[PDB]
């Protein structure tokens, strides 16, 4: 039966929507973000 | 506090009190040289080593190519608004990771921390 359906694979499955990359683009800089901030605490000495 | 020696026979001294005035009298044992101790003092010991490193960093680590270098903190007795920081690095001697600065003029090197 999958001679019939056939089954594949290709660039087009990874590809992603844009607002999905720019979601992801902000949670990324979210992140980043949020780490620098503790480092910051860390190196001013209020990590308790 | 610290060590001496001899005055003329280029020894190491250890510590000793006067039987008779009782005062700390450094005499040396492989000779027969002595002083009085005006220190009064012996021995020291800090385990913990509340020493800062401020006592012992080089001024020449500004001019590093490679460490950071911000713009804020400016120094005190010149204003060179422009330093570099880095931690202790120092394993053993604090937990703490509180940022060292010094300046990076060409001949001033007053450090501090905050
Ligand atoms: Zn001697
Ligand atoms: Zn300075």
């Amino acid at each position: 039966w999958l001679l019939i359906e056939g089954h594949t694979i290709g660039i087009g499955d990874s590809i992603a929507d844009s607002k999905t990359y720019q979601d992801i683009q902000n949670t990324i800089k979210k992140a980043k973000q949020d780490v620098i901030e503790v480092i910051e605490k860390a190196h001013n000495n209020e990590l308790e | 506090v610290g060590i001496r020696f001899c005055q003329e026979c280029n020894n190491m001294l250890y510590p000793k009190e006067d039987k008779e005035n009782r005062i700390l009298l450094y005499a040396c044992r492989n000779c027969d040289y002595q002083q009085e101790a005006d220190n009064s003092c012996i021995y020291v010991n800090k385990i913990t080593h509340e020493v800062d490193e401020l006592t012992q960093i080089i001024a020449d680590v500004s001019q590093d190519p490679t460490l950071p270098r911000t713009e804020d903190h400016p120094c005190q007795k010149c204003g060179h608004k422009e330093a570099v920081f880095f931690q202790s690095h120092s394993a053993r001697a604090e937990d703490a990771m509180r940022l060292y600065y010094v300046c990076t003029a060409p001949h001033c090197g007053h450090r501090w921390t905050e």
